[PDB]
């Protein structure tokens, strides 16, 4: 049901071009990669606390050190990334601000669908490819795309409607 | 257009890999807003209510 | 071409160079009065295009230009077989019956305009002059031929509008949709003459070599724009049955 | 120093300063009001109620103003399709030059 | 003219990446 | 509602014969369309060739109409093509030639005749059948 | 205004089986027309009549009879290059 | 390309209104 | 509303044209679907007017009749459709024609069976067209609900539907 | 090589009053020169 | 009025550009 | 659409003479 | 310059249509005051095509 | 067409551009790397190593 949410959104509203489900998408795959180079990076930046080839027994919750070396690991992301956290705390409020910045900013995006308020057309490509039958980019063809999705989907995912589609109207391209 | 067309073709949505991939993201999303909120949360009071509590920590 | 195999053809761009048949040869083929002979494998390889670019100003010459091939060696007809005919006078008459008689070329000119067009000898009839009781070297067949809708009725346009599929109006803007003149498809048919200058007979082996020169009209896509005037200068290959 | 995000609460502590900052914005929302309405009735097509009324023509503020009752302008025509009313003042224009008037004196008891 | 529009944007990303990378604070322990 | 008799029950012959498949019938006959035409008549849609279906309009069709059960068996025996003036029993799966079908060398006339009514009760459970490859 | 092929969807092409623009898959209605008869039909295209389909060179005896059962259903229009150019009579892109 | 006659000014002024805003709060930083 | 105004001047006598003509242009022009709010778009900027232009009359209602008499209601298009094919239904909701998108296996095309299109009230008042394109423009139009002729050239119009005040709002 | 502090740095200074001439300047400038701008 | 189409361009970046300067100028004076 | 340019300079200009009268540098004498 | 080349034309016998017809439309096209450089405006901006036009 | 360094590179012998035009009316000709195009591009390389060369 929620896949199939997610097509009707793209088929009709063209959400994936929606600046603001953009805005989501990178916060989500930002606080994923977040999630991933930090873990990563404490877990190769630890203290030697302990003796054993296993350095989970080497923590204390109640320590007062830090358990890895954020020296280290400045020098390390500067050196690879060019540029590096200096500061703990303002890491952790980015890890934070990252994901719940994506989530709210695809929200807004979602109200503007339940108006069919979309992001769903460039008005300067459409008309230029309705005068010039040349013009094609990736843009366009994802417009052939919805449209196609459309007229399959719809008598089928709005039963109430009694949609009724003779073969013939059907868009399709050659041979398919 | 990559996206649409491989789902049309192969189906991604209902392929259980993606569906992990899917848990991977939102998952690292919710750990990555979950740590950074706890760490927050439970920042030692050592600044003021004027300046940011970022300065708080001294870099080494 | 030569006598090697697929396996010493494939990526060479042989596979696109029409067979040559020697040095020495000088030969003729004599023909009955009036009968037909079949052609075997007949071969056109395009050398050199050229675009007559359309002046704004007006009734001044329009110099064709030289354009340069984007597709790649996918420019030649091969294996076609058609026929020669010896008239009553003696006047010959070559028929291109059927093969790989087309290919669609794209040229790039000067100033970045593409120029797709349907190069092919499809039914194509040249004769030559009365009073041919052989071919030679001066066996020069000129005439004429079809030349089809580079893209076919079935083509859909960037808007998914065609001839015989497709929308007949731009969907995107539904209170003007029925405003483009592009929203009608058209594949008319158009008109290309074509002539075949044999310069090199080998009459035991049949094969007949020379030059040719084509002028046609260049894609309109389904009648978009007004089609440009392409020459294509190149040279051909073919058997001749003698018996 | 403060984060940026965080310079207005200088005024959280400061009465004063708190209806200064709160008067300054309500002059800005009134001077909008009064701005745009102006900016509405200076691009406004009143001849055609019809097939042309306000809601076709993005208009945004005006259907508030005639929502209450402003409904005619100092130039002859009425949002209802009439001509020649006399609202008096009280029109589009008068009721934006009001917002305008209104907007300067909450700017003036902002700065006091 | 909106890919001047375009072209200003990306380098304006560009540049302040640069920017970032070369002239930084440097971090500094004490 | 239920697999019936009435909805099993398919022309036998041509004269207007009808004979009615039991459920064990019916469940024999789709086991051998899903292991050895399914490759080529999924949904009744013939995938090398799409001009010549599965579907009631083009069975009835074919010369002789194929919209019978003995027709099909007699197909199935020695395929023809759909103006019965070819013979398609080189390039059409039948018992005839075990040979050159060896999938086929091991059914009786039992699993033609299952097969054969499982292709005339399959159409009015499917609208789909017999439609467009993409449909 | 229609293209060419709406044009001719307005007459009897449209409502019948013309022997100068029909695809091979509209002959197989007519039982035992699909495929050889269907082929040789259009094989031997153009026709100014639809009588001559019966003038169709080195036809046999049971094709004859079956031209002359299913006259009523064919029609001749000048052919429109539109539909026959690619072989397009044979495989318009329709499976 | 027949684009939106208000989208040069609308896109400078939504970067450089903020660049300013950042320019001139970090330039007079430590005053 | 609009029907049941129709029905009744039916019903004292007046034929289809006056009936028709009786409609007042701001009642059909209410029953447009370039007029909901929900046709719009987040970067469809301005006044509707710069959509589909300034609208300057009703061009007064359709009726599509087949060649065999049936009259046939064009299918309108939903509020989620960006596009929606052309359907036209007879009195108990069966296809009778269509605006096909394949030809070859075409049945219902507007050529095929006939149709004509007969305007009572409005500019079009008594006009019939039996044309193939004039009658598919026409149901395109329909598609849309009440008819309208349109000023593109006041605001450069681009042909794609705003959102109203009320969707802004 | 080292990077070694400038010592040829120097703060720059606008006054208020200076702020407020340099404003007017612009303003009257943008008035001025709008007309010819729009032509 | 069919005006030149930089106009407004022209005359917002002609006022705001030293605008901006002047007010970074004088809100950094006494760092 | 220019008449709003026209406002707006003038505007700036008006506003700039307000704030530098009623809020000027003080003369102070010392 | 122009009208020497259309006299020498009319010394060798050309007609006046002749003689005018052999005069290069390049040479004309300086011979314009439209492409005189003392001609525009300071606030007439950019191409000179968006004055005249452009020269069919 | 309010063309104001092009006139500069042809001035000095670089008249033809990369995508197959000159300014003297011709076609097909080869510039080479020194085409409008190609001075244009070393113009925009040698302000990136000025701008390097600054900074350091
Ligand atoms: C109520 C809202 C809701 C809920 C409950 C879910 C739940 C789920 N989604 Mg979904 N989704 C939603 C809204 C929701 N979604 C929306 C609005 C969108 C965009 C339209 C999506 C798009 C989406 C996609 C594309 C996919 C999912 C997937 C999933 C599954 C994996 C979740 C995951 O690991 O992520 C991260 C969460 C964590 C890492 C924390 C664990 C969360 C678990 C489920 C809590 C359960 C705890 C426990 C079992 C409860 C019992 C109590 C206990 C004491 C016994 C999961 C069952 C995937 C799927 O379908 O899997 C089969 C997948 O591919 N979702
Ligand atoms: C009546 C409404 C209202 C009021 C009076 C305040 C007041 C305050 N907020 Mg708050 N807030 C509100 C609504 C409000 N908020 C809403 C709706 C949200 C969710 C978006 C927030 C989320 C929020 C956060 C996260 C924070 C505050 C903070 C503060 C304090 C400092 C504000 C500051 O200096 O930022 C100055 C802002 C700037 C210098 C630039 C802001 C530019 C914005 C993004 C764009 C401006 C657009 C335009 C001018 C505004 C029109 C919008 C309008 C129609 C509403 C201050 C007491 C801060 C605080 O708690 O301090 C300790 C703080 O961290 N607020
Ligand atoms: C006497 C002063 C005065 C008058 C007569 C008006 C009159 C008008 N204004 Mg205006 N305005 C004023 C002052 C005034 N304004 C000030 C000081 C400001 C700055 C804040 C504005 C800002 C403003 C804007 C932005 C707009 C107007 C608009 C309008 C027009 C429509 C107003 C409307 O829809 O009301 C709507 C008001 C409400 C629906 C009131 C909501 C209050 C809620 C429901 C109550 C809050 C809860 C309550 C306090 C708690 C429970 C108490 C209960 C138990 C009793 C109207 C001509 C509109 C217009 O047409 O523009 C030209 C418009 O958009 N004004
Ligand atoms: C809620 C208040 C509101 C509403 C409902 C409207 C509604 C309307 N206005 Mg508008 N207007 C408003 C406030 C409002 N206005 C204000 C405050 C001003 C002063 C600037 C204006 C000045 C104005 C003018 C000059 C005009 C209108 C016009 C219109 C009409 C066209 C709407 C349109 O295309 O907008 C388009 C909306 C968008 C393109 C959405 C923009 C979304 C932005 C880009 C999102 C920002 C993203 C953000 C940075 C993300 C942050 C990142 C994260 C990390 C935090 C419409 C009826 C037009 C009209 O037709 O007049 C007759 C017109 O000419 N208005
Ligand atoms: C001297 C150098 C120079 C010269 C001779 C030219 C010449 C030309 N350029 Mg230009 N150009 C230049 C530098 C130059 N350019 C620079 C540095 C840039 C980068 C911004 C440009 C970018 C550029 C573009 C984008 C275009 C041109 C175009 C053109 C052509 C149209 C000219 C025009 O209308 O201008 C108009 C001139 C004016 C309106 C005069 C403005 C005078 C100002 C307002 C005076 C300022 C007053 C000052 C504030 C007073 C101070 C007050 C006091 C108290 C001190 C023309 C051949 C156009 C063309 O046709 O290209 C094919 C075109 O599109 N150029
Ligand atoms: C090897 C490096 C190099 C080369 C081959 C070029 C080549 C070119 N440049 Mg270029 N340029 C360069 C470096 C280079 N540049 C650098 C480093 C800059 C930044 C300053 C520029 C900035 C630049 C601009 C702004 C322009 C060019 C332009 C051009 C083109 C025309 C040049 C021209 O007219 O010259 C003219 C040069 C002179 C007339 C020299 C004047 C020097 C005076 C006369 C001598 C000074 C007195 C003397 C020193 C004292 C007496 C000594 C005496 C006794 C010997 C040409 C293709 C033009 C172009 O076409 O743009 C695409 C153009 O407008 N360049
Ligand atoms: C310094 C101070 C100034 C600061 C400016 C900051 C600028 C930012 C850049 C501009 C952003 C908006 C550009 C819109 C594009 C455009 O061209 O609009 C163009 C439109 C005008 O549109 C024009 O209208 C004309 C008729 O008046 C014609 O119809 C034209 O065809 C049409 O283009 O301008 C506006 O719409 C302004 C109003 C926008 C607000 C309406 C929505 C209100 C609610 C918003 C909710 C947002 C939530 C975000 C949350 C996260
Ligand atoms: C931040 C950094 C950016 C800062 C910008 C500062 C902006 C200032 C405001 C712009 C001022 C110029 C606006 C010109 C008006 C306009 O629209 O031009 C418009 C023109 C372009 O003009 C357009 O050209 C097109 C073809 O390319 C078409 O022909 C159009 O019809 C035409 O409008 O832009 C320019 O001309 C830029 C070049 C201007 C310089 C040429 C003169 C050089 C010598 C100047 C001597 C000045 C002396 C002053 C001394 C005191
Ligand atoms: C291989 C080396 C070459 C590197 C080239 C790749 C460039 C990557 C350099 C990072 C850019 C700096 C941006 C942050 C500016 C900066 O200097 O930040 C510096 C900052 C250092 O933080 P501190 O902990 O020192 O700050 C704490 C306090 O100062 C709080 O302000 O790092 C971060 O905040 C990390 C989070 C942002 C990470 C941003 C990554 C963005 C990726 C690029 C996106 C733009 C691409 C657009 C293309 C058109
Ligand atoms: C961007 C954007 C936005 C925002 C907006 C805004 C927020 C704005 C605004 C605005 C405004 C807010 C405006 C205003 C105004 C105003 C005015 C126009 C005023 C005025 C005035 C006056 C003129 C006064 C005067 C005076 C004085 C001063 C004193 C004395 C008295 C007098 C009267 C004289 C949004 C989010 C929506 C979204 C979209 C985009
Ligand atoms: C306003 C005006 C004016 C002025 C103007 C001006 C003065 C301007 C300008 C201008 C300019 C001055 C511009 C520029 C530019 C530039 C560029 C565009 C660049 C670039 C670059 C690059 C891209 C590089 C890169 C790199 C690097 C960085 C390093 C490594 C290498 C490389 C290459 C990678 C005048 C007075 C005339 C008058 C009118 C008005
Ligand atoms: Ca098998
Ligand atoms: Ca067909
Ligand atoms: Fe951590």
């Amino acid at each position: 049901g929620i896949f199939r949410f997610i097509l009707f959104l793209q088929g009709f509203h063209n959400w994936t071009l929606n600046p603001f489900h953009m805005m989501g998408v990178a916060g989500i795959l930002g606080g994923a990669l977040l999630c991933a180079i930090h873990g990563a990076t404490v877990e190769n930046t630890l203290f030697e606390d302990g003796e054993d080839s296993n350095t989970f027994r080497a923590f204390e919750p109640t320590q007062a050190e830090e358990t890895y070396s954020m020296v280290t690991a400045n020098r390390f992301w500067s050196q690879i990334f060019g540029i590096a956290f200096s500061n703990k705390r303002w890491l952790h409020f980015f890890m934070l601000f990252v994901p719940v910045t994506g989530l709210w900013m695809s929200s807004v995006g979602i109200v503007g669908l339940a108006l069919n308020l979309r992001a769903y057309d460039f008005v300067s490509q459409e008309l230029r490819a309705a005068e010039d039958p040349e013009f094609e980019t990736f843009y366009t063809k994802n417009i052939l795309l919805n449209e196609g999705m459309r007229a399959w989907m719809a008598p089928q995912d709005q039963p109430h409607e009694n949609f009724i589609f003779p073969e013939e109207v059907l868009p399709r391209g050659n041979a398919l | 257009n990559f996206m649409i067309v491989f789902q049309a073709e192969h189906n991604i949505l209902m392929h259980p890999f993606h569906m992990l991939g899917v848990a991977g993201v939102f998952g690292g999303s919710l750990f990555s807003a979950m740590h950074g909120s706890l760490v927050t949360s439970s920042l030692v009071r050592e600044t003021t209510e004027v300046e940011s509590q970022n300065y708080g920590y001294k870099f080494g | 071409k030569s006598q090697l195999t697929y396996d010493d053809i494939v990526n060479t761009g042989l596979a696109n160079v029409c067979p040559e048949i020697s040095s020495f040869t000088r030969g003729t083929i004599e023909v009955e009065p009036n009968t037909k002979y079949f052609v075997s494998d007949f071969c056109m390889e395009p050398q050199e295009y050229f675009v007559k670019e359309e002046p704004v100003n007006k009734r001044q010459k329009a110099e064709y230009v030289k354009g340069k091939v984007l597709t790649r060696q996918t420019t030649s007809l091969e294996q076609i077989r058609g026929s020669i005919a010896v008239g009553a006078d003696g006047t010959l008459t070559f028929k291109e019956k059927d093969g790989i008689d087309f290919q669609p070329i794209t040229v790039l000119l000067p100033g970045g305009e593409e120029v797709p067009f349907f190069f092919t000898v499809k039914n194509f009839t040249g004769t030559t002059e009365p009073g041919f009781t052989s071919i030679n070297s001066s066996t020069d067949f000129v005439g004429d031929f079809n030349v089809p809708s580079y893209r076919g009725a079935g083509f859909l346009d960037p808007k998914a509008r065609g001839l015989y599929t497709g929308y007949d109006n731009a969907v995107a803007l539904p209170s003007a949709a029925d405003k483009f003149r592009t929203n009608k498809k058209e594949t008319p048919l158009g008109k290309g003459t074509l002539s075949l200058q044999v310069t090199q007979v080998d009459g035991s082996t049949g094969e007949i070599a020379g030059i040719f020169e084509s002028e046609q009209p260049s894609d309109t896509d389904l009648g978009a724009k007004e089609p440009l005037d392409v020459k294509v200068r190149g040279i051909f290959y073919g058997r001749v049955d003698t018996d | 120093g403060l984060p940026w995000y965080r310079v207005h609460t200088v005024v959280l502590n400061d009465p004063g300063r708190l209806i200064s900052v709160h008067l300054m914005h309500t002059a800005l929302v009134a001077g909008w009001a009064g701005s745009m309405a102006l900016y509405e009735l200076a691009i406004f097509d009143s001849s055609d109620a019809v097939l042309n009324p306000m809601w076709r023509q993005g208009m945004f503020v005006l259907p508030f103003m005639a929502r209450l009752g402003v409904t005619s302008s100092w130039n002859g025509w009425s949002v209802t399709g009439e001509t020649g009313l006399d609202p008096g003042f009280w029109s589009f224009e008068g009721v934006a030059a009001a917002h305008i008037v209104l907007s300067g004196l909450l700017f003036l008891a902002a700065v006091w | 003219m909106e890919s001047v529009a375009y072209i200003l944007v990306l380098t304006m990303a560009l540049a302040v990446l640069f920017f970032a990378i070369a002239f930084r604070e440097p971090p500094r322990i004490e | 509602v239920e697999l019936t008799e009435s909805t099993r029950t398919i022309p036998l012959d041509e004269a207007g014969g009808t004979t009615t498949l039991t459920a064990r019938q019916f469940t024999n006959g789709q086991k051998i369309f899903v292991d050895t035409c399914t490759q080529c008549h999924l949904q009744g849609k013939t995938k090398t060739n799409n001009n010549v279906s599965l579907g009631l309009a083009d069975l009835a069709g074919a010369e002789p109409r194929r919209d019978n059960v003995l027709a099909l068996v007699e197909f199935l025996k020695n395929p023809k093509s759909y103006d019965g003036e070819d013979d398609y029993s080189e390039l059409h799966p039948n018992i005839s030639r075990p040979d050159i079908y060896p999938e086929m060398r091991n059914y009786t006339e039992d699993d033609i005749f299952d097969v054969a009514g499982y292709t005339l009760i399959a159409p009015k459970l499917d609208e789909r059948w017999g439609g467009t490859i993409y449909f | 205004e229609l293209n060419a092929v709406d044009a001719k969807l307005t007459t009897d092409f449209g409502q019948k089986i013309d022997l100068n623009n029909s695809d091979i898959r509209d002959f197989r209605g007519l039982r035992g027309f699909y495929p050889n008869l269907a082929s040789e039909i259009i094989k031997n295209a153009p026709y100014d009549t639809v009588e001559e389909v019966l003038d169709i060179p080195g036809l046999s005896e049971t094709q004859k009879s079956r031209l002359e059962a299913n006259l009523g259903s064919f029609t001749v229009t000048e052919p429109s290059i539109e539909l026959t150019s690619g072989d397009d009579r044979i495989n318009p892109g329709v499976y | 390309m027949q684009v939106n006659n208000l989208g040069f000014i609308a896109s400078i002024l939504f970067v450089l209104v903020p660049t300013v805003f950042l320019l001139i709060l970090f330039i007079q930083t430590g005053k | 509303e609009i029907q049941r105004r129709v029905d009744s001047q039916l019903a004292e006598g007046a034929s289809l044209s006056e009936a028709w003509s009786t409609i007042p242009e701001k009642l059909a022009f209410y029953d447009y679907v370039g007029n909901s709010p929900a046709k719009g778009g987040l970067f469809r900027t301005g006044a509707m007017n710069s959509g589909d232009g300034i609208a300057q009359e009703w061009i007064g209602h359709p009726i599509f009749k087949d060649k065999e008499g049936r009259e046939l209601e064009v299918r309108r298009m939903p509020n989620f459709f960006e596009t929606f094919p052309v359907i036209m239904t007879d009195a108990d909701g069966v296809v009778r024609a269509d605006i096909p998108f394949r030809r070859s296996e075409s049945k219902f095309s507007v050529e095929q069976t006939g149709v004509t299109v007969s305007f009572y009230g409005g500019a079009l008042d008594g006009q019939t067209f039996s044309n193939p394109s004039d009658v598919k423009k026409f149901a395109r139009k329909a598609q849309l609900g009440e008819g309208f002729d349109f000023d593109t050239e006041t605001f450069n119009s681009d042909g794609v539907f705003r959102t109203s005040p009320r969707g802004w709002f | 090589m080292d990077r070694n502090s400038n010592p040829n740095r120097q703060p720059v200074e606008l006054n208020r009053t200076s702020l407020y001439l340099g404003l007017l300047l612009v303003a009257v400038l943008g008035i001025l020169f709008s007309s010819y701008f729009f032509n």
